[PDB]
């Protein structure tokens, strides 16, 4: 449990370093 | 694939191995390394192997047919000088003492305590000494003292006399005095007792010999590095003396031997402890 | 990963030093075991790069000079250039602010402005020489110079370029001064000068001799034929008058900076400085302590503080009392008196 | 007057959040992707204020503007400015822009704009009008981002019926277009669809039909967290009504734990009101900190006046707070639950006796219970036991409870079925956040 | 995203409170006497 | 070291007087009155006279008044001097004199504005945190819990920009007293035993009453180690503990498991705790906490004990400790349950690995609500 | 004495301007 | 002086003696231990709670029949407690990434 607990948070920063990452492309090429 | 590519990666620091010197880092993944064939060669670095680990010193294990620098092997600090061992303390404790209450508790303040009971000098914040001299009437326990502290001590000891550091071939004693304390920074904590000490720190008079002059270079030598430009930190020293009416005072200085005990002669009360402690 | 494996398999290549180039296409080498070869060059690696002395890298195959790699450094003058700059710091430094503008004026101003001299028509000062009692900031005012210099500071001791062997401390000397040369602007602090830098003996076996050729080497390299370029030597020892005047001369050593016991206002900076950590009790006068302090090194100030911390400590408290000071300045001041008045009744 | 030039700045400032707004609906349109519509819809709220009429008779005569029967259905509805000396010609269409029929989402986020700016105004008839000619223009269409629109629109249109107090007209219409939003398999529809009709549900207190809807329909996962909290709290005052007490409980807990942070006070304080009634209606003395909270203070000191009630063991408090703010819970929707609690307050002293003692007589606990009799006591414990509140077992042959004895949970399976759980969660989790990744071409 | 469907509708201490304080009984010297004059005969 | 200004004890009067059965007393009367009328406090007399309803001396209060007034003008001309003829420190002085006096009288919000002003004009460290210090000690007398926040904290920042360890002490003695004030006895407990060695607040109370203050607060906070560590082997607390036989008496019960006299000293120290001006809200409290100490620390050396063991350790009877036993376990606050056919407590505390677990879901639950808040946040 | 005051940014430039500097550029550059 | 120190050396040496004949039994009771070592029941009895408490020799008294049990104090399972660590630890960092996610 804690070894997929560990998996799932470090899933979802990398979700969200990717989310940021794509917005930032976004607005950065208008 | 990439399971057989790590596979691969591990096949290749695989036992045989040659020793080399990692003689210096050239950029990521490549490096000078003096074998120890007799030859320096050129060679690239595994990315395994922690870039912080490459000490332009420490020795490495190369592939044995390309040479190339696949692992970092242990550091092989040994006795070197003195390095007393875990097996070469002197059985000697606090307990086997008797009577030395000034002595003992001055001496447990400057270089027991600071090691272990840090965080009330940061508390104070005074900057625990580095140096302490017990001088007096030989044969009063500054040796056996020094032995203790050893026994009981969680760093590493350096035991050395102020006699094999006056050697000929002008330039080994301030070596040998260098060289053990670089010895000292690196296995740190340390503590170095130099014993007996009447013959190298005595007043830096006019010299005008060779030996003259090569015995204050290493009283010189001993100043620079207990307190000089490079700041040891977390290292002691301790020094013995018979009299210490001599001895520079440079060296008596309150920034490289902080506390100066005196470990005056038994008397009624301290020769009563002492005979009950031996019999 | 298998461009990392195929790198690997790679044959490691030889290192060899260079005599000189021959051809615009042959580089003579040579190699640590075996002796010179004269060997070609890489494509990409240009012939007017590969000076002498460079420290090449050679195919293992055909000897080809394909890397030019950092040039050697004696392994020993290497471990003189400071990395990890100190701690000490200028604001850390009490009663030497004249000292401090003084050692500036040659450490800071002509490398940061060199137009000011050259507008002026003088020459650059070179060397400055720390002189004064023990404990009183020589290599302090070094130590905090390191920390703020933006530029090289290779560090020797008085001591490290003795060895027993006869021309390696000249040949030690001449290596750190091409190294501080490589990396201009550079500071070069050699602390403890007695021991390398002492009155130049005569012959005998009385003389030193091999010490006094590597003050010879070392006085020819910050001043001699060749022209130091961006070059400042800090020199920190007490015995002022011990040191020759041939190194003490104001071509070698321009400015001679004296540090005298601090004054009582020096000692009450001091003070200051050095309790800045401490946890002081209302009712702690310092200048009573400066007072209590007459004419000390300003290590010994230092020794006060944390002797008085050490009471503190004693007693199992954080705070600092005022006796407390007084009473570890008492120990520290401890003097040593000739204690036989036969012998001070001599001179009458 | 400089105010109204100040006014006029904030205006066109919202005047450019709704042309970044329908900005983004077209780009949702052209990028083949509805997230962009629910960022719209989320920036929505933060422009359903700032707005006045000026601000969206320029929005409507920016956009549209196409002399289609829009502009002669919403035009009317609102005042228009003078001829001020700022005529700014607000055009987002130019030409070919303006040529082309407006899209879905624009037209309807517009309408959206005209709908509750005229609820902001209170007249809830001129805006009956617009709502109805919104809904009957995106009825037709089946464009699946529209739907994410139009479920917002679904919910404000009940909204307004909740001013016009009917509810009731409209039942057939909201239960039609949840079922073509369930043909649609649409997710944000279907659950704003269910949560308006569970609300006019127990707006009309038909609890029955909404227990037999929400035991056919099934609320959508991938909904809104604030859907999933509206939902959570219909369900679970449903299962209380029910008497499902343990799992309404459960239920009003995750939406209490599902409440948008700090955003929504007054159904925040409702479900803390539902929740703390079925907790006491369970006998499990609820958290304190619920009635000292800023928000929360004075709307559940009523309730704070009940549970020290109920604990204390005063049925004649109870009786008291009953008789001056038990009204106030007929306001709340609650009267019926706080009656049974004031026939079922005996539970939590059961629970009380069960929690503390593990081998107390059945004397002991009628005197400790207030019970007249032990035989009475006998029977309050046995129900006690059978309705899953107590762990005990009563030896009759000589009245003692003794209750279950603790067992090492640990060396049970319990832990692994809990641990089993968590290590799902986190799998489903991983797969969700790794799932979707958002990589652009 | 408001929650404007449902209306959003002296004593001001720091510290946490809990249930025990506000139960209503004798102080604890007054129940102390007590049993002690109680068990003493 | 600074002035006792406003005097906490009269505050401690006015809530000995405020209290019902020391509402009839006369000696604190007698001493309160002594006080203003040392004091000259007006002002303060016509607040406390409003609100006990008392029967104001038209004489004294007159004569009250005008003394203020003639001293104010003083005050004021001394100010214009300063101003017209001295530098900014004598009007600065001039001030600080005139707010030090507005508080002596009394005058809780003139005191307040005119010491605003005076930090206003205020420039030296010092002065800045002795100002500060006097708002602290005002918002203490009137038990503004704002004001008391708001000083604590520019108190704090100021000694962070630069602060001699005098006035760090000081200020770790106030924010320990205000700990005390709001309940929270962990932090208070932590800075009482950080300035017992270094006590010099007398301003704020007595050594002995602040060493009763920290031994209360530590034998609530620390557990037993640390309450023999730093409480039953403190050189200080002893050294003053040997003038204070009833605390020392208190303080030692319970470390040596001596419960009845343990439970007579605490039913003295809540007696004590009751007519405290500060400790006042939490005697209730504080007593409650000592009992379910006790129990815990007992039952910690047991399995399983009669109830009537109980009743003759804390030397009471067996109805007393079952009900109080039954209530701090239905608050859950003790690991035991209660046979009542045998009388017989049986311990259940959870061993190691079952706390573990416990603590482990707990955490787990409350990190993967926050996850998958998060999650559902951001996956849109 | 009067302590000797440090050289600010504005007197470095002044120094290094206010003087020759209608050749002293160029040549400067040239060399 | 005398009378403190001598009251030290008797509570350590009964200290000791509980200890040594402690050893060999499992649910000795406390009549058992008192004859052994000659005291009173009740100064055993508190000597021993004391030493329980005080987290000396591990073992619980049971009053209700009269025993003093003893066990091997199971270690703490070290891999628990870094595990309640490293859930502290992601704890702070989703607080981190909800300090992130703020950019949309
Ligand atoms: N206080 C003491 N207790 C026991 N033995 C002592 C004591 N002082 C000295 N000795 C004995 O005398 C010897 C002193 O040796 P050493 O420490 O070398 O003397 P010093 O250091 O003064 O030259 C030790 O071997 C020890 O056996
Ligand atoms: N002016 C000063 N201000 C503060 N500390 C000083 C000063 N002068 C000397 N010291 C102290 O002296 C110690 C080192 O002295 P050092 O520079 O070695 O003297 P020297 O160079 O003469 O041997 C340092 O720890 C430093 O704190
Ligand atoms: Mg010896
Ligand atoms: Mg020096």
């Amino acid at each position: 449990y804690l070894a997929s607990l560990i998996r799932s948070v470090v899933a979802l920063h990398n979700l969200i370093n990717n989310k940021i990452a794509n917005r930032d492309a976004e607005k950065k090429e208008g | 694939e990439f399971l057989h590519a790590q596979e691969e990666v591990k096949r290749i620091q695989s036992i045989p191995l040659v020793i080399g010197q990692f003689l210096e880092a050239v950029d990521q993944n490549t490096a000078i390394v003096g074998s120890t064939t007799g030859s320096n060669y050129y060679v690239r670095i595994l990315s395994t192997i922690d870039r912080e680990l490459l000490k332009p010193n420490a020795s490495v294990a190369l592939h044995k047919h390309s040479n190339a620098l696949v692992d970092v092997l242990p550091p092989e600090a040994d006795s070197s000088i003195m390095m007393l061992t875990s097996d070469q303390k002197p059985d000697v404790m606090y307990a086997d003492i008797g009577g030395m209450d000034i002595q003992k508790q001055e001496v447990r303040e400057a270089v027991e305590l600071p090691l272990t009971h840090f965080e009330l000098y940061k508390q104070i914040g005074i900057d625990p000494p580095r140096g302490v001299l017990m001088y007096g009437p030989p044969g009063c326990g500054k040796t056996m003292l020094a032995k203790a502290v050893a026994h009981h001590t969680t760093a590493a000891f350096i035991r050395v006399v102020g006699s094999e550091f006056v050697q000929k071939y002008l330039g080994e004693g301030p070596r040998m005095v260098r060289d053990v304390f670089r010895l000292a920074k690196e296995n740190a904590p340390a503590i170095i007792f130099i014993d007996e000490i009447d013959a190298i720190a005595t007043k830096r008079f006019d010299a005008q010999t060779g030996a003259d002059r090569e015995v204050q270079r290493i009283l010189l030598e001993l100043l620079n590095q207990m307190d000089g430009f490079d700041q040891n930190v977390n290292v002691k020293v301790i020094m013995a003396t018979n009299r210490a009416d001599t001895l520079d005072p440079a060296l008596l200085r309150p920034g490289r031997l902080d506390r100066k005990i005196e470990f005056p002669l038994p008397d009624r009360r301290q020769k009563r402890l002492i005979f009950s402690t031996i019999t | 990963l298998r461009e990392e494996l195929q790198l690997l398999q790679e044959q490691g290549s030889y290192v060899g030093e260079v005599v000189r180039a021959m051809d615009k296409k042959k580089v003579l080498v040579k190699v640590h075991p075996e002796g010179k070869f004269v060997v070609d060059v890489d494509k990409n690696i240009d012939i007017n790069d590969v000076t002498p002395n460079c420290r090449v890298a050679l195919r293992n195959d055909s000897y080809t000079l394909h890397k030019i790699l950092p040039n050697k450094v004696d392994p020993l003058v290497s471990l003189m250039m400071v990395e990890k700059v100190p701690d000490s710091t200028y604001e850390m430094i009490g009663g030497l602010d004249k000292q401090i503008k003084e050692i500036k004026e040659v450490i800071e101003l002509p490398v940061k402005h060199p137009e000011l001299f050259e507008a002026l028509g003088i020459a650059q000062p070179k060397g400055v020489l720390l002189y004064g009692p023990p404990g009183t900031g020589k290599t302090l005012l070094a130590r905090a110079v390191a920390h703020h210099t933006d530029c090289t500071f290779i560090r020797v001791s008085g001591s490290e370029l003795v060895q027993k062997f006869i021309g390696e401390g000249a040949r030690m000397v001449r290596e750190l001064f091409v190294m501080a040369r490589e990396h201009a602007p550079s500071i070069i602090f050699m602390d403890e000068i007695d021991s390398i830098g002492s009155s130049r003996l005569e012959g005998g076996s009385g003389g030193d001799s091999e010490v006094q050729r590597t003050m010879l080497e070392l006085l020819n390299q910050l001043d001699g034929f060749e022209a130091t370029k961006n070059i400042k030597v800090i020199m920190a020892t007490n015995r002022i008058d011990i040191l020759d005047s041939a190194l003490l001369r104001p071509g070698r050593i321009d400015r001679k900076i004296e540090f005298p016991p601090p004054n009582e206002e020096a000692r009450l900076d001091i003070l200051k400085i050095h309790s800045r950590k401490m946890n002081l009790t209302r009712g702690i006068n310092l200048r009573k302590i400066a007072e209590l302090m007459p004419g000390a090194s300003g290590a010994e100030v230092k020794g006060v503080c944390t002797e008085a911390g050490m009471y503190a400590l004693r007693e199992r408290r954080v705070h600092v009392t005022q006796e407390d000071f007084e009473m570890a300045v008492a120990k520290v001041m401890q003097k040593d008196s000739e204690k036989n008045m036969s012998i001070k009744k001599l001179w009458k | 007057a400089a105010a109204e030039h100040s006014q006029r700045e904030l205006d066109t400032v919202t005047l450019e959040d709704i042309k970044e707004h329908v900005k983004q609906l077209e780009k949702a349109v052209s990028g083949k992707e509805p997230r962009f519509v629910l960022r719209a819809l989320r920036m929505l709220p933060s422009t359903s204020r700032r707005l006045n009429h000026y601000v969206l008779y320029k929005a409507v005569q920016g956009f549209f503007t196409s002399n289609n029967a829009t502009r002669d259905f919403l035009l009317p509805f609102l005042e228009e400015p003078m001829d001020t000396e700022a005529d700014l010609q607000f055009r987002p269409r130019t030409g070919k822009a303006a040529s082309t029929p407006l899209l879905p989402e624009v037209e309807a986020y517009l309408q959206l704009l005209v709908v509750i700016f005229m609820m902001n105004s209170k007249r809830y008839k001129e805006a009956q009008k617009i709502s109805d000619d919104l809904m009957q223009k995106i009825s037709t269409q089946n464009r699946r981002a529209l739907d994410l629109v139009a479920a917002k629109c679904y919910y404000y249109h009940a909204r307004v019926y909740e001013f016009l107090d009917k509810l009731d007209v409209v039942r057939s219409f909201l239960h039609a277009r949840l079922r073509t939003a369930t043909l649609r398999h649409d997710a944000d529809g279907q659950a704003t669809l269910l949560n308006l009709l569970l609300r006019n549900y127990l707006h009309y207190s038909l609890y029955d039909q909404a227990e037999k809807l929400v035991s056919k329909s099934v609320f959508p996962e991938q909904a809104n967290n604030n859907e999933w909290a509206r939902y959570l709290y219909y369900t679970g005052r449903i299962k209380a009504i029910q008497l499902e007490y343990s799992e309404a409980r459960r239920t009003m807990t995750n939406a209490l734990r599902k409440a948008p942070q700090h955003t929504a006070v007054g159904f925040k304080q409702t479900v803390h009101k539902l929740l703390i009634v079925v907790e006491l209606l369970l006998g499990e003395i609820p958290d304190r900190l619920q009635f000292r909270q800023p928000s929360l203070k004075r709307s559940l000191m009523p309730y704070f006046l009940l549970t020290q009630a109920v604990r204390t063991g005063n049925l004649a408090k109870f009786n008291q707070v009953l008789d001056q703010f038990g009204e106030k819970f007929q306001a709340d929707g609650t009267y019926t639950l706080i009656i049974r609690l004031r026939h079922n307050v005996i539970k939590t002293g059961v629970r009380m006796i069960s929690l503390s003692y593990s081998r107390i007589s059945l004397a002991d606990i009628a005197q400790k219970l207030q019970l007249d009799s032990p035989e009475d006591a006998e029977f309050i414990v046995a129900k006690a036991i059978r309705d899953g509140v107590i762990e005990a077992s009563i030896n009759h042959e000589k009245g003692y409870v003794q209750s279950k004895e603790m067992i090492d949970i640990y060396s049970t399976r319990e832990p692994q079925l809990a641990f089993h759980q968590r290590i799902s969660f986190c799998l489903d989790i991983h797969n969700m956040s790794v799932k979707a990744m958002r990589f652009p071409p | 995203d408001e929650f404007e469907e449902f209306p959003a509708e002296e004593d001001a201490h720091v510290w946490e409170d809990n249930w025990d304080d506000d139960n209503v009984e004798d102080d604890f010297s007054n129940q102390l006497r007590a049993e002690l004059e109680k068990h003493g005969y | 070291g600074l002035p006792k200004n406003p005097d906490l004890r009269i505050a401690q009067l006015r809530f000995l007087l405020s209290l019902p059965e020391h509402r009839g007393d006369a000696a604190v009367r007698d001493e309160l009155m002594a006080a203003v009328r040392d004091n000259n406090m007006a002002p303060y007399y016509e607040a406390l006279c409003k609100s006990l309803d008392w029967q104001i001396d038209v004489d004294l209060l007159n004569k009250m008044k005008k003394a203020n007034e003639d001293e104010l003008k003083r005050l004021d001309e001394e100010l214009e001097d300063a101003e017209k003829n001295l530098g900014e420190s004598e009007i600065r002085d001039a001030m600080m004199a005139k707010a030090e006096y507005l508080c002596r009288i009394g005058d809780k919000e003139g005191a307040l504005t005119a010491f605003r002003k005076t930090y206003d004009k205020t420039v030296a460290l010092g002065h800045r945190l002795d100002i500060v210090f006097y708002l602290l000690r005002i918002g203490l007398f009137y038990m503004d819990n704002d004001l008391i926040t708001r000083n604590t904290e520019k108190a704090k920042s100021l000694i962070e920009e630069g602060g001699d360890w005098d006035r760090r002490n000081r200020l770790k003695v106030y924010q320990g007293l205000y700990c005390v004030a709001i309940r929270d006895f962990k932090q208070a407990a932590e800075l009482f035993l950080d300035t017992v060695s270094t006590f010099t607040s007398y301003e704020l109370m007595d050594y002995k009453t602040f060493v009763t203050y920290t031994v209360y607060v530590s034998m609530i906070a620390l557990e037993r180690p640390d309450l023999r560590e730093k409480v039953i082997k403190g050189a200080e607390i002893l050294e003053v503990l040997h003038s204070l036989p009833a605390v020392r008496q208190y303080l030692f019960s319970l470390y040596e498991c001596r419960y009845s006299v343990f439970f007579q000293s605490l039913a003295v120290v809540e007696q004590e705790m009751k007519k405290d001006w500060l400790f006042a809200p939490h005697y209730r409290y504080y007593v409650r906490e000592m009992r379910i100490h006790a129990y815990s620390q007992l039952l910690e050396s047991y399995r399983s004990l009669t109830l009537g063991y109980m009743a003759e350790a804390f030397g009471v009877g067996v109805e007393f400790i079952d009900q109080e036993l039954s209530r701090f376990i239905a608050a859950g606050r003790l690991h035991c349950k209660i046979d009542k056919v045998n009388e017989i407590v049986e311990t259940n505390r959870p061993d190691s690995k079952n706390w573990q677990y416990q603590e482990t879901i707990k955490k787990g639950d409350l990190l993967l609500n926050r996850v998958q808040k998060l999650s559902r946040v951001i996956n849109m | 004495d009067k302590p000797i005051r440090a050289l600010d940014e504005g007197d470095i430039a002044l120094l290094k301007t206010y003087g020759q500097s209608t050749y002293s550029r160029q040549i400067k550059q040239v060399e | 002086i005398i009378s403190t120190h001598l009251a030290k050396l008797y509570d350590n040496l009964l200290e000791q003696n509980l200890i040594r004949v402690i050893e060999p039994f499992s649910r000795v009771q406390i009549e058992h231990i008192s004859s052994l070592i000659k005291l009173s029941k009740a100064d055993v009895e508190r000597k021993l709670s004391q030493m329980i408490l005080d987290k000396k020799f591990h073992g619980i008294l049971d009053q209700g029949e009269g025993v003093l049990i003893i066990f091997d104090e199971p270690p703490v399972d070290k891999t628990y407690e870094a595990a309640l660590e490293t859930i502290q630890n992601m704890s702070k960092v989703v607080d981190s990434l909800y300090n992130k996610a703020k950019k949309l």
